[PDB]
């Protein structure tokens, strides 16, 4: 699952793909 | 009777994927991993974090 | 800028029928128990409803507001500490506290209540507002003709701009207390006998008009005559709202006596139907002049109380107040009161002013107008600049309530 | 005319401030029009869409892409004499 | 699916929704050792020796919020075991909470469980739901508290509301006393667990209190044995009715308050005479503190003797009431048009705690 | 039939509820992704100074965590309405007047810098127990006087009150209101009658 | 409007789970109809 | 025309028997139920539309054809073109007006040679 390797992003930041 | 009428629940209405590297409608998923992507660019950071990810499992 | 900000401030709505309290923001008060209080000869005060109907030996029954206004200043502690520990459940020194006030409240007692909610309850800020400005802000309107029937006055109050016009205030004391004893007669004069609830241990089904087969409750307490009094006012207060009805026009007996009765069962299990009797009572907030009271007195009816105040403003403002006509107080709540109410305003209002009430005939509408408005104006950001800080009571002194809230 | 306050149609003798005015609306889900409405923002910022009660309600949710009753509204919706808004992206 | 929990003052009821009973259910306590780090539910009164119980839901209010996020943390993780940022939770309160328990109950959930969605829902309206009536009145009886709400088309009336302190608890409290009185020995901490037993086998609720007096007085056959936890035996009688009386005779209590029959009608009262005859006809029992036998007929008895003849009451009281809240909440939260009903994560970004008051009623 | 719909609060009893916007609305499974892809803003119980309290108290809301110790916004909303501010040099100067008392005049002008020139409310809130009785007009005219000739001791124009004419003004209304049913009827009958008379008038000429 | 919104909301809610109740409650009298209707239809088809 | 929401036959004692068979519509503008004849449940499985599926019925024939999928259920996932189409626009039921212009030789031409035979010509 995406959450499982990706941190979810804080509304209004731009998505840059920090790992867990 | 019941093979005539079968008595079908409304499919469920799809989970609108989202890539979880650039936040765009999702259009792909990667077989390996099994998540969903938007671009080249989200692939290889998504296989990049997938090999991290099974290096520091096992 | 944005929308209304919330400081977590309090509503208090403290009147002479029911003192009503919640949170800014809601749309509803939280809290509405009777103002009567129970006092043992400080005295143990017996406040809510579940501690009032319970009989008690030597207990009085006594109500901190007079005419509109606090009298008793340690009965009226005791309420407020009832209301925020048992339904606020929370510090008084962590709220601010919006509370109304009587048009008519004296300066005397504004510094009184301002110096005991700082000094006592060391609340952070305190702000005071007229019932007839919460009223008004209730509705979304800025100015209009506040008309108030609660318990104790039947008042028209003209509000400009959010500002109470003093001079236009017209009180009349025909309100629900009269209505109360206007019942209360009718009982006597009908020799029914009024039982309260709590003396009913079992009862029986009976005929129309038959003797009450009813058990008395075992082992009673005596009980003071206040609080029976307050029992059987409750109880009349309960016809009041189930049986009594404004004639639509002028009081006719014939009209009166054409409409179908109206069957209410008391309380020891008599029943009777009311007949017309059931619509001359009303028709005395209108027509004082027939009231078997005095019929020779200076009472103004309720539409003369409305002409009467307007007619006491600038006339620049008259066509605003007419153009706003906002009807509150529980008294109003009677069957057909709003409607009699705006025949008789068309009749006697100039045909060059608009007239317009407006549609709020409703029990929640109707009496939490005032707390409605005060939620709204605690929860405005422009607002926050209008409330009274302890160190401006602190600076200012006892005073400072004059200035800061008009 | 007898003057009225702003929140109250000029027929009425109003101002008819544009703010309290009611107006057709059609949404984008459902595609059906939802009668009379007007835009106005809640405490949080969250834009609510006030509505208003019509007679004619019926006719407004059969309404869209522009008897006797419906007739008529229809002619007068075709000669462009009732304002009917749709959303639209910027 | 959508997770309900029901936080009671007593016990805490949370699962799945659509499911016909939660699937777990434990009491609502939190454990710190006096000099992992905390233990909540059954796992804290096992090890009451070492731990400082504290409750942190007191009639039905919520007071140290830590604990209460810790107990949220415990149902999520280890009662229904999934995670709290794949499922929406539907939470319930009490009636006449204050308004910033009710913003910081939103604020943990959208920021400590990152919760997709959430809904705060007043418990006597999920009673309601389960009791399939569009008006009526709710008396729920819980561990801690007792409320009488009023509610008129699935709106409840706030004003009307009353609340009772006297609530399962003080009766357990009441049953110990009097097994005293009779010679009994049960004041330690830990038998008031047993007495709570005794009380939920065999308590009821007599009909009509002084002829069931007089009867256990003059005749023994009323009386029943429960054998204790350690092998002995115990023969309780009379007892087994003074202790439900409490209920609707505060005075026992020491508590000068009217009883639950009398609060009903006075909450009733405080409602528009037109709406009361469907209170009447529509009068639900939920909670704990409703389960004893005979509830029914003695609140039906009561109501009529305080209602006007001409009036018709009925009390509704099933089998299941006891879960009651619980089963609303879920039949609430599997249904379509509650869907649109759910904050969303970006509602509470976009808004604060305070939009739990624009979408919740 | 209408062709659109005004009011203030909400036109009837019967109006539909208002439509409240929400995601979830189409069900959770489908917006699963795009709620579980992000993480909600940190919101705070925290103190704020509000720059248009002279006091400096704090007081509490709910906010970002980002933006704490920001500016009040609603401050910028905070500004009185201008009215000049005169010595007593300035006043036994120019501002004398036998008519009207140096504290009478600064009541009156605390009360239009307490109610913004809103000369209805200082009217009603006038001390008339204290000082001679006033009526809004001489209100007016004192404070339009006083600003017209501290303007022009200073320092542009202002247009100059007419007092008498605001007074004939609100006479003409007052005795228009207190007029008998009688004679509003008449007034009406009058009206209708002459506007049957012109358009008789106007009919004659159309046929000649 | 907040209070005429939450007003209809309820009312729609609660009559939503009023009407599943309804169903559910047919659903469960039409399915013995059904049971027995069943079992009738196995008997009829021996007798032919 | 509109996406399918049910198709439940209305089962009843005859004086199983159906006497009618519900087809649930629904279009962007709203839902419509309709009390069809029983016997289009042939039609039904012949065309294989099942719940989600978007169709149309025309009045006098009362044959129901399927034209795909309703593209809501539609993933970027999953590969098919001609399966899924957009959910109707405008009410359910709709009344339709075609006109066609043609000439006589038009007809003429279309009469002459109807288009293994045809393979051949
Ligand atoms: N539905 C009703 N029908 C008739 N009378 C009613 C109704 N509801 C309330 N009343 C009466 O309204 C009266 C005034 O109640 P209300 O809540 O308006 O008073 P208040 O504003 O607290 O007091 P006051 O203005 O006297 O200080 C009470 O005497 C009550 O009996
Ligand atoms: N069969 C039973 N008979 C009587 N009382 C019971 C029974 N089962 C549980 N209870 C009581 O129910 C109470 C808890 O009620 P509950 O509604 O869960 O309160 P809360 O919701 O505040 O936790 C406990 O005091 C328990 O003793
Ligand atoms: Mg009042
Ligand atoms: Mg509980």
């Amino acid at each position: 699952k995406a959450s499982r390797l990706f941190q979810p992003v804080q509304y209004g930041q731009k998505p840059e793909g920090r790992t867990v | 009777f019941e093979e005539w009428f079968p008595q079908g629940r409304p499919p469920k209405v799809p989970v609108r994927e989202v890539c979880p590297v650039t936040h765009r409608p999702a259009l792909y998923r990667d077989p390996v991993t099994d998540i969903p992507y938007a671009t080249a660019r989200a692939f290889k950071i998504i296989r990049e974090a997938y090999k991290k990810y099974i290096t520091a499992h096992g | 800028v944005y929308g209304g900000d919330e400081v977590g401030a309090l509503v208090f709505d403290i009147g002479s029928y029911t003192v009503r309290a919640g949170y800014a923001g809601e749309d509803c008060p939280k809290v509405d128990f009777p103002t009567a209080i129970g006092m043992v000869v400080g005295p143990t005060y017996y406040i809510d409803t579940n501690a009032l109907r319970v009989p008690r030996e030597n207990m009085e029954a006594i109500s901190p507001l007079k005419n509109g206004m606090v009298e008793d200043w340690d009965s009226f502690q005791a309420i407020l500490d009832h209301t925020y520990k048992m339904h606020v459940k929370s510090e008084a020194s962590l709220h601010p506290v919006l509370m109304s006030e009587a048009p008519w409240n004296t300066r005397a007692k504004r510094e009184k209540l301002t110096e005991l909610m700082f000094e006592h309850y060391n609340i952070p800020a305190f702000f005071l507002c007229k019932t007839a400005v919460l009223t008004a802000f209730a509705n979304g309107r800025s100015t209009g003709l506040i008309l108030d029937s609660g318990a104790t006055h039947t008042t028209a109050i003209p509000v400009h701009d959010g500002y109470v016009l003093q001079q236009g205030i017209v009180k009349s004391p025909l309100a629900g207390d009269f209505i109360t004893m206007q019942c209360r007669e009718l009982f006597q004069e009908m020799n029914i006998e009024l039982v309260p609830p709590y003396m009913i241990a079992s009862k029986e089904a009976v005929r129309e008009g038959s003797p009450a087969n009813w058990k008395r409750k075992e082992k009673l307490p005596q009980v003071t005559r206040s609080w029976h009094n307050y029992m059987c006012n409750c109880v009349i207060q309960d016809f009041q709202a189930s049986v009594l009805q404004v004639s639509d026009s002028t009081y006719d007996e014939q009209v009166a006596a054409q409409m179908p009765t109206v069957h209410y069962e008391f309380p020891n299990g008599y029943n009777c139907d009311f007949g017309a009797e059931r619509l001359k009572i009303p028709e005395g907030l209108f027509d004082p002049s027939n009231v078997k009271g005095l019929s020779g007195n200076t009472m103004l009816g309720v539409s003369h109380v409305v002409t009467t105040s307007v007619g006491m403003c600038d006339i620049d403002i008259r066509p605003g107040l007419y153009g706003s006509v906002i009807v509150a107080g529980g008294n109003t709540l009677i069957q057909s009161f709003t409607d009699r109410l705006n025949r008789e305003l068309s009749q006697k209002t100039p045909p060059s002013m608009r007239l317009k009430l407006i549609a709020n005939n409703t029990t929640v509408e109707r009496r939490f107008s005032s707390w409605i408005g005060g939620s709204i104006l605690a929860s405005l950001g422009t607002f926050q600049q209008m409330w009274i800080s302890k160190q401006e009571y602190e600076e200012g002194g006892k005073q400072c309530v004059e200035r800061k809230c008009p | 005319q007898t003057g009225n306050w702003p929140w109250t149609s000029p027929k009425d003798g109003g101002l008819g401030d544009v703010r309290y005015r009611y107006c057709l609306t059609t949404l984008t889900v459902p595609q059906r029009c939802i009668g009379f409405a007007r835009r106005r923002v809640g405490r949080g910022g969250r834009v609510l869409l006030d509505r208003a009660h019509s007679d004619y309600d019926s006719v407004f949710h059969h309404l869209d892409l522009e008897s006797k009753d419906l007739s008529q509204i229809l002619v007068n919706i075709k000669s462009c004499r009732w304002r009917h808004f749709r959303p639209r992206t910027p | 699916a959508a997770l309900v929990v029901d936080n009671g003052s007593g016990m805490c009821k949370a699962g799945f929704a659509g499911d016909d009973a939660p699937r777990a259910v434990f009491p609502s306590i939190v454990g710190r050792p006096r000099h992992k780090d905390s233990y909540v539910g059954d796992e804290a009164q096992s090890k009451r020796g070492i731990l400082t119980l504290k409750y942190p839901i007191e009639h039905g209010i919520v007071t140290n919020w830590d604990d209460m996020e810790k107990i949220w943390h415990h149902t999520f993780y280890n009662e229904l075991r999934v995670a709290p940022e794949e499922h929406p939770v539907l939470l319930t309160e009490a009636p006449l909470n204050p308004k910033a328990n009710r913003e910081k109950m939103t604020q943990i959930m959208f920021e400590t469980f990152n919760t997709p969605a959430m809904y705060v829902a007043i418990q006597a309206v999920l009673s309601l739901y389960a009791s399939g009536r569009t008006t009526g009145i709710v008396m729920d009886s819980g561990d801690g508290v007792t409320h009488t709400v009023p509610i008129y088309e699935g709106y409840a009336l706030p004003h009307a509301i009353l609340r009772l302190d006297l609530a399962g608890r003080d009766l357990t409290d009441y049953l110990m006393k009097i097994l005293t009185e009779r010679g009994y020995s049960f004041t330690t901490t830990a038998e008031r667990e047993i007495v709570r037993d005794i009380k939920e086998k065999l308590c009821y609720v007599a009909l009509d209190f002084e002829q069931e007096m007089a009867t256990a007085a003059s005749s023994s056959s009323l009386e029943k044995s429960y054998e204790l936890p350690d092998g002995q035996v115990i023969t309780i009688g009379n007892e087994r009715f003074r202790c439900p009386e409490a209920l609707f005779q505060p005075s026992f209590l020491g508590m000068e308050s009217c009883g639950i029959h009398e609060t009903t009608f006075n909450s009733i009262m405080k409602c528009d005479v037109d709406i009361r005859k469907d209170l009447y006809a529509n009068t639900v029992l939920s909670g704990g503190t409703t389960m004893y036998p005979g509830i029914a007929d003695r609140m039906q008895k009561e109501i009529t003797a305080l209602a006007p003849s001409t009036m018709k009451i009925k009390i509704i009281a099933p089998p299941e009431r006891k879960y009651s809240v619980w089963i609303g909440g879920s039949i609430l939260a599997s249904l379509s048009t509650f869907q649109q009903m759910w904050i969303s994560k970006q509602e509470y970004d976009e808004s604060g705690p305070s939009i739990v008051h624009r979408k919740c009623f | 039939m209408h062709r659109e719909v005004y009011a203030l609060l909400y036109s009837d009893k019967k109006d539909a509820p208002p439509l409240l916007p929400s995601d979830t609305g189409q069900g959770y499974r489908t917006v699963k992704a795009k709620l579980g892809s992000k993480k909600v803003r940190p919101w705070k119980w925290m103190p704020f100074t509000n720059p248009a309290r002279k006091d400096g108290a704090m007081f509490f809301h709910w906010r970002r965590a980002a933006e704490e110790g920001k500016d009040y916004p609603f401050a910028r909303f905070n500004k009185t309405v201008q009215v000049p501010v005169y010595s007593e040099q300035e006043y036994q100067l120019y501002l004398h007047d036998d008519a009207w008392t140096k504290a009478e005049t600064d009541h009156l002008f605390d009360l239009s810098r307490r109610f913004d020139l809103r000369f209805v409310v200082i009217h009603d809130r006038y001390d008339h127990q204290q000082f001679k009785k006033r009526s809004v007009e001489d209100l007016k005219e004192r404070y339009y006087h006083i600003c017209a000739k501290l303007a022009n001791v200073r320092a542009l124009k202002i247009p100059v009150f007419d007092a008498g004419h605001e007074r004939r003004r609100k006479e003409q209304l007052e005795r228009l209101y207190n007029r008998t049913p009688e004679q509003v009827a008449e007034e009406e009958y009058l009206l209708q009658e002459l506007r049957k008379i012109e358009a008789r008038k106007k009919e004659r000429e159309k046929r000649s | 409007q907040e209070r005429r919104w939450k007003v209809a909301a309820a009312k729609k809610l609660v009559r939503t789970v009023v009407r599943h109740h309804e169903e559910k409650q047919l659903r469960e009298e039409r399915g013995k109809k059904e049971e027995q209707s069943r079992l009738r239809r196995i008997a009829a088809s021996t007798a032919r | 025309e509109g996406e399918v929401t049910e198709l439940t036959p209305c089962e009843t004692e005859n004086p199983k028997t159906i006497s009618h068979v519900i087809i649930g519509l629904k279009t962007a503008k709203g839902t419509k139920q309709l009390k069809l004849d029983p016997s289009i449940f042939e039609s039904l499985q012949k065309e294989r539309v099942e719940a989600g599926d978007v169709i149309y019925i025309e009045a006098n024939s009362g044959a129901v054809k399927r034209q795909g999928r309703c593209d809501t259920y539609a993933t970027e996932f999953d590969l098919e073109a001609e399966e899924y189409v957009p959910l109707p626009k405008g009410d359910v039921h709709k009344k339709k007006e075609i006109i066609q212009d043609v000439t006589l030789h038009d007809l003429d031409v279309a009469n002459a040679r109807p288009q293994i035979l045809s393979m051949m010509g």
